[PDB]
C-alpha cells in the first residue's frame, strides 16, 4: 500500500 | 480492497449542468482524500480537483466557478456538478484514489444538443460462403445511434478471444461501429452466437443471435 | 500551471527492443527524487491508467523491472528495457508537487512485429435491415500488418468510392496486429439492383488484391 502522492500528503 | 465507479448521463445540452457519481466500494469514503479527473477525446487529461478526508474540496482553476464537489457517507458516495457545459466539456470523467494507484472505470459524457438515439443492430452472418477451414467469422453491426458508448460483447461474454470490435464512426450526427468474432467450423452453427449490444444513453439492450442464412 | 512536455508522440519499437519516453516541466518539481513527484501512467485500449512509476523512479507493486525512471530538477525519462507485446499503449507522465496537477501529452507506443496479410470475409446485409429501408455490406480484414491498408469496392464490377466508412482496431497486446471493418452503405432499393458485391484488400504483403465477394440472389 501506501505510497503518499495523494491530495491528502500532511 | 477498493473499487471505483463513476456514473451520470452520458448526454448534456449546452448550457445545462453535469451531475456525476462516484460510487466508492471497499472502503469508506471517510478514509482519505479522492480525485476528480477528465480526459477529451486525443488523450489529454485535466485534474479536476479532490475531496479531502473532511468534505472539504480544492477546484483546479479553470473550474472553480462551474465546479462543485460534495459527498455523502450514507451512500458512500461523493459526487462532481458542472454548470454551464458547452461541447468543451466533453470527455470521460474518472474519479481516483488518493494516491492514484485506483481509479474507476470512466464514465463517458457528451456535451451535444442532438437528441438520444438508439441503435440498430444487425447479425452478420456469412451468404453460403463464410467457410470450410477449421475457422468461421461472424459479425454484429451497431447502426444509427447516438451518442457513445455501446458495449459489444459475444455470448455474454464467454466469447472473449478472436473479438474484433471498431471504433464507431460519426455520420450525419450518428455514430454506427461493428464487431466480428472467429470461432471454430464445428462450435458454429453447432452452438449458438450471439452479440450483446447494450446502449447507455438510451438504456437500450440488444442480444441478436447470429444465425445461418437460409 | 505546470506545463508537461512529453516527447516522442509515437513511439515505433520492435519486441525485445529498448523504449524511452521524455517529459520536462516548466517548472521544478522539486530537489531529491523523494521531494519530486512526478510519475508515470500507462492506459492500456479500453482501461483505466495505471501507475507504473512514482516519485520519479520508484516502480510500484506488480511493475516488471523492464520498466525504469530517472529524472531531475525538469527533465524526467521513463525506459523500458525489453518492450514486449503487453506494454502496448499510451504512457503519460504527471505531477503532483503543484496545484493544480497536471499531465503530459501523452506517448502512443506501438510495437514493431513482422508483416502479415489480412484475413476478409464479406457479409451481405442483413434480413432485417433490408425490412427497415437500408442495405449495408460489411468485409472484415483482421490481423494484418502493418497498419496501411486499402479497401476498394465493386459493385458488378464498377468501383464505389462513395459511402464508405472504415475504422481500426488498435493494436493487439498479443499477436501486435491491426483489424479493419469496411462498410458500403446503400439503400434497398440501389442493392436489389445489383447483383455481385467484391471487397479488395490490397496489403504490402502482397502484389494482388485478396478478393472476397457475395451474389445477391
Amino acid at each position: 500500500k501506501r505510497i503518499h502522492i495523494g491530495p491528502g500528503r500532511a | 480492497e477498493v473499487q471505483l465507479q463513476e456514473s451520470g448521463p452520458s448526454l448534456v445540452k449546452p448550457s445545462q449542468t453535469l451531475s456525476l457519481t462516484c460510487s466508492v466500494t471497499g472502503v469508506s469514503i471517510t478514509s482519505g482524500y479522492w480525485n476528480w479527473i477528465r480526459k477529451f477525446p486525443g488523450n489529454k487529461f485535466e485534474y479536476m480537483g479532490y475531496i479531502s478526508k473532511s468534505g472539504s474540496a480544492y477546484y483546479n482553476p479553470s473550474l472553480k466557478s462551474r465546479i462543485s464537489f460534495t459527498r455523502d457517507t450514507s451512500k458512500n458516495q461523493f459526487y462532481l456538478k458542472l454548470n454551464s457545459v458547452t461541447t468543451e466539456d466533453t470527455a470521460t470523467y474518472y474519479c481516483a484514489i488518493d494516491d492514484f494507484d485506483i481509479w474507476g472505470a470512466g464514465t463517458t459524457v457528451t456535451v451535444s444538443s442532438a437528441k438520444t438515439t438508439p441503435p440498430s443492430v444487425y447479425p452478420l452472418a456469412p451468404g453460403s460462403a463464410a467457410q470450410t477451414n477449421s475457422m468461421v467469422t461472424l459479425g454484429c453491426l451497431v447502426k444509427g445511434y447516438f451518442p457513445e458508448p455501446v458495449t459489444v460483447t459475444w455470448n455474454s461474454g464467454s466469447l472473449s478471444s478472436g473479438v474484433h470490435t471498431f471504433p464507431a464512426v460519426l455520420q450525419s450526427d450518428l455514430y454506427t461501429l461493428s464487431s466480428s468474432v472467429t470461432v471454430p467450423s464445428s462450435p458454429r452453427p453447432s452452438e449458438t452466437v450471439t452479440c450483446n449490444v447494450a446502449h447507455p444513453a438510451s438504456s437500450t439492450k440488444v442480444d441478436k443471435k447470429i444465425v445461418p442464412r437460409d | 500551471d505546470v506545463v508537461m512536455t512529453q516527447s516522442p508522440v509515437s513511439l515505433p519499437v520492435s519486441l525485445g527492443d529498448q523504449a524511452s519516453i521524455s517529459c520536462r516541466s516548466s517548472q521544478s518539481l522539486g530537489h531529491s527524487s523523494g521531494n519530486t513527484y512526478l510519475h508515470w501512467f500507462l492506459q492500456k485500449p479500453g482501461q483505466s491508467p495505471k501507475l507504473l512509476i512514482y516519485k520519479v523512479s520508484n516502480r510500484f507493486s506488480g511493475v516488471p523491472d523492464r520498466f525504469s525512471g530517472s529524472g531531475s530538477g525538469t527533465d524526467f525519462t521513463f525506459k523500458i528495457s525489453r518492450v514486449e507485446a503487453e506494454d502496448l499503449g499510451v504512457y503519460f507522465c504527471f505531477q503532483t508537487t503543484h496545484d493544480p496537477y497536471t499531465f503530459g501529452g501523452g506517448t502512443k507506443l506501438e510495437i514493431k512485429r513482422a508483416d502479415a496479410a489480412p484475413t476478409v470475409s464479406i457479409f451481405p446485409p442483413s434480413s432485417e435491415q433490408l425490412t427497415s429501408g437500408g442495405a449495408s455490406v460489411v468485409c472484415f480484414l483482421n490481423n494484418f500488418y502493418p497498419k496501411d491498408i486499402n479497401v476498394k469496392w465493386k459493385i458488378d464490377g464498377s468501383e464505389r468510392q462513395n459511402g464508405v466508412l472504415n475504422s481500426w482496431t488498435d493494436q493487439d497486446s498479443k499477436d501486435s496486429t491491426y483489424s479493419m471493418s469496411s462498410t458500403l452503405t446503400l439503400t434497398k432499393d440501389e442493392y436489389e439492383r445489383h447483383n455481385s458485391y467484391t471487397c479488395e484488400a490490397t496489403h504490402k504483403t502482397s502484389t494482388s488484391p485478396i478478393v472476397k465477394s457475395f451474389n445477391r440472389n
